[PDB]
């Protein structure tokens, strides 16, 4: 090999868009449809509905700067680095928050079918109080390094906001403990949630009544599938910038088309509340 | 003159035999088989701008102790 190269496919640069366009429009309508009919109106009913509110405001929050993207997906990023930071930021937070009270919906149904007696002002407790220093502080601690090292740059040619950093460890650190506290650990604390909730569920074969975790098991469910792809390419990413799987330079190309054509993909999550709500699912 | 003025040694040497104990480091790298194909091998190479291209043989170094 002379050198390594950077180089988008052509295909994508004008798929990538229109992903995140439909997305885009798909988010903030149905986000902004929740939010009027829930919050607004303070027409909820059980305890879900709230962290269900918390997914669609983070959602936003994402979605409308979403376009952001889409124009960076082909063009330059004449916008600034202040702009860059705070669109980085927040796409961690909601990374973050999202799958935070995901958890936390599988804990409250936990909660529901098998402490269903002695506890009724702990789910107001756990809804109301935990939530503000469970989710969004940790998810903003979490996102003190793309504060604090976010930065624009002109590489030759392009204006490009992207995530930066000093060396390749600091890659691989983020990568490995950013899928273990997204994936894994949520994994084994959910997994484990809905392995007691149907352990104790079969108990009560002969009253099956309610039925209405299969709103929450939708939504883990086409939710873990919608990630899970990003989640692979960037443990195959953090495993060729370890080098301990060489084989060469286009290899590593084709994994970044794969990250882009996953994240893009990945971007879906977004609209599986409002969907889900106007199914009554 | 200008030798010695331009770049100066960091180590000064004059002739005298001085016992010391020294051991060596063995750089063993094994060679495959020679190949008589002519390369005319120019500055546009690969080989030459990763500098992971064959060339000599790594010598074994010396570790030596003294006192003077």
């Amino acid at each position: 090999e002379p050198c390594f190269r950077e180089e988008n496919a052509n295909f994508n640069k004008i798929f990538l868009p229109t992903i995140y366009s439909i997305i885009f429009l798909t988010g903030i309508v149905g986000n902004g449809l929740v939010i009027l009919v829930m919050g607004y109106q303070k027409k909820l009913r059980s305890m879900t509905d709230k962290y269900r509110l918390h997914l669609s405001v983070a959602d936003l929050l994402f979605v409308i700067t979403l376009p952001f993207w889409a124009v960076d997906a082909v063009a330059n990023w004449y916008f600034g680095n202040f702009l860059c930071k705070a669109v980085h930021v927040i796409y961690t937070v909601n990374l973050y928050s999202s799958v935070l009270i995901l958890a936390f919906i599988s804990l409250d149904r936990y909660l529901a079918i098998v402490h269903a007696t002695n506890s009724q002002r702990p789910r107001k407790l756990l809804a109301e109080k935990v939530v503000y220093v469970g989710v969004w502080i940790p998810a903003l601690l979490l996102t003190i390094p793309d504060f604090i090292f976010a930065n624009v740059s002109e590489a030759d040619d392009r204006y490009i906001c992207d995530r930066f950093y000093p060396n390749d460890l600091w890659v691989v650190v983020f990568q490995f403990q950013h899928i273990m506290v997204g994936l894994i650990l949520p994994g084994i604390v959910i997994l484990s949630c809905y392995c007691i909730i149907i352990s104790k569920l079969s108990h009560s074969k002969g009253h099956q009544k309610r039925k209405a975790l299969k709103t929450t098991v939708i939504l883990i469910l086409a939710f873990f599938a919608c990630w899970l792809p990003y989640y692979i390419g960037i443990s195959i990413d953090s495993f060729i910038l370890l080098e301990i799987i060489k084989q060469g330079c286009e290899f590593e190309n084709t994994v970044h088309k794969w990250i882009s054509i996953t994240e893009a993909l990945a971007f879906f999550h977004c609209c599986l509340n409002p969907i889900l709500y106007a199914f009554l699912g | 003159n200008l030798f010695e003025t331009s770049i100066k040694p960091c180590v000064k040497l004059t002739p005298l035999c001085v016992a010391m104990n020294c051991t060596r480091n063995m750089t063993t790298s094994t060679g495959t088989t020679d190949t008589q194909n002519i390369t005319i091998i120019n500055d546009t190479s690969p080989c030459v701008r990763a500098d992971n291209c064959t060339g000599l043989k790594e010598e074994e170094m010396v570790d030596c102790q003294f006192n003077m």
